């Protein structure tokens, strides 16, 4: 009869689906011909299946109900007792070695250990196999050139869940590299060959060294262009003399020439983007490097997901070749690149916004484009970035961005004042080399502040400014014009362009006042990156971050407080208020001259102290140092790193803050900003997740190292910030 | 979901194809043999006669049925 | 979600469905429909309605899926015409994504990978059922996306232009007079290729084109 | 997060406990660590009132059979030399015969120890490790190994005589079959259901009546079938098959004398005319060598990981991994009487001889019992 | 225009080994120039049996280099037809 309905039960999650696929393979489906009978004896089949995958025990069993015209409904049901526990990894005829071990280099186990348990002592007869070429591996890696694997046996116990494996070898002695012979048509390249064959005499055999020197002369000949030379490596054993010759033969074959340069899967981001992160260039003869560093720019640039090389011998022809380029877009049509909602949230009772869009699509032109525009704190700030990466196709970028910015006092940290600023930037940047990129801009700023409530910081400035205001009135008035060389320097080399792996980022940003300017000062900053593969895999990795900040003024203005450094976000120091960190704003005593009675401002005369008062509110600071070491991991989940390469870390970070002019001997009777072990710390969990609105971004870290003010939080979310 | 329950057969991207698309033919001087068309991406003749997309519809025929 | 009703109501039901725009809920049903009734000849039109729905619903991989599923059961079929309109039709509709490529920007230079397989499944169509009623349509959408293939390979031949690479300009301007002769794109890429070869310093070649482009300004 | 779901298959529970002898232990010792989660064959011997007895750790211990009292001990533990000390890895019974005590080993050793000395005589190495109960046989040692090889030690040096190839599949159950020896031929089984008969000397083969009966479509139904040591009477073998057969076999040619439904099966032992024999899934049931019939059948232990069953005091005696001790009537074909000795485990099988019965547990102890 | 700025070392056409170049001789035919050169990566379209072999590099940004080695054939592919140039200038 035909079934409407096969349903699987008992199953602990053991390949639910391959249960189907068993039945598939049975000749049976849902609605396919199957009768009763046959379906107790295919169910036979659903054992196999299960001593297949290491449940020796299991056994399985059929109920079917027929509908009233021979129409049936079938369940199975499963019995899957425990199995597959290797008691024992045995390895007999081993003479050179303790096989402890050999056998703790296995996948399997016979013993989990208490120290680190990882895992669990479970069979499988295919990593059996990989671990079988793993002890190989090792035995002529160590230098026993005539090792063989002999008969290897899997036993099983009269009782069935208890396993255990034996391993017979055989070792003969460790053999010397007495020589290497390289022969064969290697179009004039010997001396590099041979000094990928440089080997001391003395040296001992080496399974995987000789497996390098193959892979390193096949990387040489793609360099040079040779897509495909045959490449052979071959023994010569004397075992009276216990050495080795090596014998290495290779055909360079034709030199390959690239046809087509091919992407695909990149159904939005114009061809144009991809391209122009090439290095080998189409119609010239190929080179697996420039193939290779096509492959690591477009990583590197960050717009794809996944990357992936073919090359294709053109159907044929002898020598040409096709390069494709597979690639998966980041975002998958979510329009604008990652949409960057901005938020304030955490621990903190306060809500901030910032809202944007970002990278590709953008319109008419060419350009790559970024919006932003928000509300922090009780500050209003918009901004508008147009940017071209290749302004022309030889690598200088331009970018230009125009920005207005408004300040509001109502706590929050922000010192009492209103200021409004705006300005512009035009940048140009030009590629020095490969992994390097040198920036220049010019910049022009305008501010105007009013309801001034004095301060000894900003009053440090501003004082030094000339037309120094009247201390003890809350309202004092000032203005800038401001034109600024921008400047910058930049080092990237990073496998993807997110969640790295391998490589660092080091990003530099500096601005100098040219004369004319009202703030005739410099400043400079750093930011670095730099990511390493744990244990050389890059599937486990540890990040390490630091950023660093000086500024000071040419003509003895110091800094403008309004260009001051900060940190306190989840993007510089987890665990803090945006701004809170670092020195905070002491007010002068004011007479309150533009108040209002509903707000308990800081310090009105009237109300608060007659001398210097303190506050929560944080001025920056003139110098920064920022520092975050970062500890990566898997978690599964149902969205895991395979089906969505969700990321989470665990981390400590060093910040601080300090002003540099803090006159630290006259203000004795008040926190001395002017020294930088004020260190503030926050080490815990972070987890960032790729969804297509753009990154998510969840992190716990308590502020466990803190000074007097610092708005702690020791929990704080946020999406976006694309880079 | 949400929409004006109409374009029952377009694509939710641009049909530009019904215009904007006439295939300017290309001519060899004397003296000069172009390179041939190479298989494939030729179009051959067609009727003419057939409804184009905006009306012409997409639904599948009203094949016979039995059980 | 649909219970074991007769396969004559569930068809009746879901053809109303279509006609009333339910897509999702039509997919649901005619999969059910499929789930439980694959054997019965109601099989062939199930899938062609299965087709539309994939098609109309925006569910194009699937589309795509059963339309090969239908081909390998059918090789022969009164409806093998409109199966293969509807494979190049869904492969043409998997370009044409999003709004703000529609009012924003040209989409021609993206992937050629879909367009390219939807113009070849649209040569197999008009070639092989001439007599067909999708026939012209067919032909309408081959000069469109053959159009839209030259645009790609000149937006190739443009960034080469740029960076120099001339004899890769040269290299695709050729592929693009070989495959796509009769485009506005190849007659606006000559004059390019004509750019290209002299830039080489290959005189004559250069002026070999230079001809050509003289009789085809037309 | 996971653990609400184990699944375990369960054993029947313990039989009834009145009984109409009352068994008591006679003394017990701590031969050393024990087998623990370990699956291999050694047993304690007997010969003239000295028991020997090993485990897997290397110790070895010689001791009066009267009481426990201790003749010699000895290690076969490696010497450290300040790396990872090595245990013997002890394996594959305890056999004495005049001046010699023979042990197989996890790893390719096979160690000769004195009887009246704990001096080692002399040790040799074999092709893979000898699980099986190593035999005695004219001057010779006969060795049956994990990686299906069988090989004859000259007794006087240890040297190898010959080697013989038995076939073993990948998945091969356990590689484990003690050879007998009679009427000048000795008996093997093979893991590839190869029961043989060799002559037992220069390694010449007599015949090789493979059990192909089996005929298992998936791998573990075509698991290894003969791991049991075949016994000879009247020269006629009989062998066992963990999946496939019981069979009777002429021993001058290999042909069938009988052969029976019965697998899921790995020891018996044999009354003059009735088989007594123990399932896999624990049930025990007494046959007659002519035609497989059956004089008594019970499976009240059934799934309790029985020992091998040996005669003792007129009774049918087996163990279990539970812990438990139980005699079976000879032909009523019930329980005798049932006792608890350990809590830990009991699996390796008894042995009775000279009177005494002894048995060693899964945790290192041996007892002596009487009933 | 003219700046410093990493251009990525453009290579272009086929590699032109003086070893390959003395390689070639007036009687071979397509199949010989083939093997000795390797396919010519830039085959005449129009008309005549031409391959034109263009060896063309620029390190860098500067220092234009390239050759270009012209060969045509009769319909059969028999050669008859050598040109051999170092090219002009560029940046």
């Amino acid at each position: 009869p035909t079934i409407a309905s096969i349903t699987f039960s008992g199953n602990k999650s053991v390949k639910d689906d391959m249960l189907k696929q068993n039945l598939e393979a049975s000749g049976v489906r849902v609605g396919e011909s199957l009768d009763r009978t046959t379906i107790a004896d295919i169910e036979k089949g659903l054992e196999d299946f299960y001593y297949s995958v290491g449940k020796y025990s299991a056994s399985v069993k059929a109920v079917v109900t027929p509908l009233p015209r021979n129409r049936v409904d079938l369940k199975l049901v499963f019995q899957e007792g425990v199995s597959a526990e290797i008691q024992q990894i045995n390895i007999v005829g081993n003479h050179a070695f303790t096989t402890d071990e050999l056998i703790s280099h296995f996948q399997l186990r016979d013993e989990v250990p208490w120290w680190n348990v990882v895992g669990d002592r479970k069979y499988q007869k295919q990593k059996l196999a990989g671990d079988l070429e793993t002890l190989r591996s090792y035995y002529l890696d160590r230098g026993y050139a005539r090792f063989n694997i002999d008969s290897t046996q899997v036993s099983l116990t009269p009782d069935k869940k208890g396993i255990y494996v034996t391993v017979n070898i055989t070792e003969g002695d460790q053999y010397k590299l007495s020589g290497v012979e390289v022969s064969g048509n290697l179009a004039g390249h010997s001396a590099e060959i041979e000094q990928l064959t440089k080997i001391e005499p003395g040296e001992l055999y080496n399974g995987t060294k000789v497996t390098k020197m193959e892979d390193d002369i096949k990387k040489l000949l793609g360099r040079y262009g040779y897509a495909y030379p045959r490449v052979q490596s071959m023994p010569e054993i004397n075992d009276a003399d216990k050495t080795v010759k090596l014998r290495v033969n290779v055909d360079a074959g034709n030199r390959f020439y690239v046809r087509k340069i091919r992407f695909e899967g990149n159904d939005t981001s114009k061809d144009a983007v991809l391209r122009r992160e090439m290095r080998q260039m189409e119609g010239a003869w190929l080179g697996s490097d420039l193939v290779d560093q096509g492959k690591e720019r477009l990583n590197r640039l960050g717009f794809f997901e996944t990357v992936d090389t073919d090359t294709q011998r053109v159907p044929g022809s002898p020598d040409q070749v096709d390069v494709v380029y597979k690639v998966k877009e980041r975002n998958t049509l979510v329009p604008r690149g990652s949409f960057n909602f901005g938020i304030g949230y955490g621990a903190e009772s306060g809500v901030s916004f910032q809202a944007g869009v970002q990278q590709d699509n953008w319109l008419g032109t060419g350009y790559a484009v970024g919006i932003n525009g928000t509300k922090n704190d009780y500050q209003t700030y918009a901004e508008l970035s147009v940017t071209n990466p290749y302004f022309t196709v030889d690598g200088v970028s331009l970018g230009g961005r125009l920005f207005y910015n408004d300040f509001q006092a109502d706590d929050a940290d922000l010192s009492d004042y209103t200021n409004k600023s705006y300005g512009t930037d035009v940048t140009l940047g030009f590629p020095i080399n490969e992994y390097n990129s040198l920036r220049a801009g010019l910049g022009y700023v305008h501010n105007s502040l009013s309801n001034m409530q004095p301060q000894v910081a900003m009053w440090r400035y501003l004082y030094s400014m000339g037309e120094h205001p009247s201390t003890s009135d809350q309202d004092n008035s000032f203005k800038t014009d401001d034109f600024t060389f921008n400047y910058g320097w930049t080092y990237n080399k990073l496998d993807r362009g997110y969640f790295p792996t391998d490589g660092s980022r080091v990003n530099l940003t500096g601005k100098v006042t040219i004369p004319g300017s009202d703030n005739e000062y410099y400043k400079v900053t750093l930011d670095t990156a730099t990511y390493v593969p744990i244990d050389d895999d890059h599937k486990w990795v540890v990040l390490g971050r630091t950023r660093w900040g000086y500024g000071d003024g040419l003509g003895g203005k110091e800094m403008p407080f309004y260009e001051n450094f900060y940190a306190g976000g989840s993007s510089t120091v987890r665990g803090f208020q945006s701004n809170t960190i670092g020195p905070k704003a002491v007010y002068f005593p004011h007479q309150a001259s533009n108040y209002d009675p509903d707000y308990d401002y800081e310090c009105a005369t009237q109300d608060g102290a007659k001398d210097l008062c303190k506050s929560d509110d944080a001025v920056g600071g003139n110098a920064m140092a920022v520092a975050s070491l970062e500890f990566i991991t898997p978690t599964p989940f149902i969205s895991d790193k395979y089906a969505n390469s969700v990321r989470t870390s665990f981390f400590w970070d060093m910040g601080t803050v300090w002003d540099t002019n803090w006159d630290s001997s006259q203000y004795s009777g008040y926190p001395d900003y002017s020294d930088p072990s004020n260190i503030r710390m926050s080490a815990g969990i972070a987890l960032q997740w790729m969804s297509p609105l753009g990154p998510l971004v969840f992190s716990y870290a308590q502020p466990f190292k803190k000074y007097d003010g610092d708005k702690a939080e020791q929990f704080q979310f946020n999406i976006g910030k694309t880079w | 979901c949400s929409s004006d329950s109409r374009y029952k057969r377009q694509v939710s991207g641009d049909e530009a194809y019904l215009e904007a698309a006439p295939l300017a033919e290309l001519h060899a001087p004397a003296g000069m043999i172009l390179p041939v068309t190479s298989g494939d991406y030729a179009i051959p003749v067609t009727n003419g006669s057939g409804a184009v997309g905006k009306a012409l519809d997409i639904r599948p025929p009203a094949q016979p049925l039995a059980l | 979600e649909v219970p074991d009703n007769p396969p004559n109501e569930i068809y009746a039901t879901a053809q109303q469905k279509l006609q009333d725009g339910n897509w999702r809920q039509a997919i649901t049903q005619l999969e059910a429909l499929d789930n439980r009734y694959p054997f019965g000849p109601y099989s062939q039109q199930v899938q062609l309605d299965l087709i539309y729905a994939y098609y109309k619903n925006a569910d194009l991989p699937l589309a795509q899926a059963a339309i090969d599923r239908f081909i390998r059961l059918n090789p022969t079929h009164p409806n093998i015409d409109y199966v293969m309109y509807m494979r190049g039709l869904t492969n043409m509709a998997l370009d044409d994504s999003a709004l703000q490529g529609f009012f924003g920007v040209d989409r021609s230079d993206r992937d050629p990978q879909h367009a390219r397989a939807a113009f070849s499944d649209f040569s197999k169509l008009v070639r092989g059922y001439p007599n067909s009623q999708y026939t012209t349509d067919a032909t309408k959408r081959l000069v469109f996306l053959k159009d839209r293939l030259a645009k790609y390979e000149y937006s190739v031949a443009e960034y080469y232009t740029e960076r120099g690479a001339w004899v890769a300009v040269v290299n695709r301007v050729e592929g693009m007079l070989r495959d796509y002769p009769d485009t506005q794109a190849t007659r606006d890429a000559l004059p390019l290729m004509e750019n290209a070869y002299r830039q080489m310093q290959m005189n004559a070649q250069a002026e070999k084109v230079a001809k050509i482009i003289a009789a085809n300004s037309s | 997060l996971f653990n609400s779901e184990e699944d375990v298959v369960k054993m029947s529970p313990l039989p009834t406990v009145e009984n109409q002898f009352t068994p008591t232990t006679a003394w017990s010792t701590s031969v050393g660590s024990g087998i623990g989660n370990f699956y291999s064959n050694l047993h304690p011997a007997l010969a003239d009132n000295v028991v020997y007895a090993a485990d897997r750790a290397g110790l070895v211990k010689a001791l009066n059979a009267d009481d426990g009292k201790e003749i010699w001990s000895v290690s076969l533990a490696e010497k450290d030399g300040w790396f990872s000390k090595e245990p013997a890895l002890l394996s594959g019974g305890v056999t004495v015969s005049g001046g010699h005590v023979y042990i197989g080993s996890e790893k390719a050793q096979v160690y000769a120890l004195n009887t009246s000395d704990g001096t080692v005589a002399w040790q040799t190495k074999v092709a893979g490790e000898a699980l099986s109960r190593p035999v005695v046989s004219d001057g010779l040692v006969l060795i049956h190994t994990s990686n299906g090889q069988l090989q004859a030690l000259n007794e006087a040096d240890g040297a190898v005589k010959w080697t013989v190839n038995l076939d073993m599949p990948s998945l091969s159950l356990r590689g484990e079959s003690a050879p007998t020896t009679a009427f000048g031929a000795a008996v093997v089984g093979g893991d590839n259901g190869r029961v043989s008969a060799v002559l037992m000397e220069q390694g010449q083969m007599i015949w090789q009546q493979r059990i192909s009966q089996a005929t298992g479509s998936t791998e573990i139904d075509r698991l290894s079938d003969v791991d049991t040591t075949p016994v000879v009477v009247n020269g006629v073998v009989f062998a066992l098959a963990y999946n496939g057969n019981l069979t009777a076999l002429d021993l001058r040619s290999g042909q069938i004398m009988w052969k029976r439904e019965l697998g899921s099966v790995n020891d018996f032992i044999v009354d003059g005319n009735r088989i007594y024999l123990v399932d896999q899934n624990d049930r025990v049931m007494a046959l007659t060598i002519d035609g497989g019939v059956t004089l008594w059948t019970q499976s009240d232990l059934l799934h309790r990981l029985l020992t091998s069953p040996v005669l003792y005091n007129g009774n049918l005696v087996v163990g279990d991994s539970e812990g438990y001790l139980h005699w079976i009537n000879v032909e009523d074909g019930r329980f005798v009487a049932q006792q608890k000795v350990d809590s830990s485990g009991f699996q390796t099988e008894p042995v009775a001889a000279d009177g005494k019965l002894l048995i060693q547990a899964k945790d290192g102890t041996v007892y002596s019992i009487t009933r | 225009l003219e700046r410093v700025v990493y251009r990525p070392d453009i290579n272009q056409g086929n590699y032109l080994t003086a070893n390959d170049v003395s390689k070639i001789r007036v009687g071979m035919t397509q199949q010989q120039v083939a093997y000795a050169l390797g396919t010519p990566l830039m085959s005449d379209p129009f008309g005549t049996n031409t391959w034109f072999y263009v060896f063309r590099q620029q390190p860098g940004h500067e220092g234009v280099t390239q050759q270009t080695l012209t060969l045509t054939f009769n319909s059969s592919g028999v050669l008859t037809n050598i040109d051999n140039k170092p090219a002009l200038s560029g940046n």
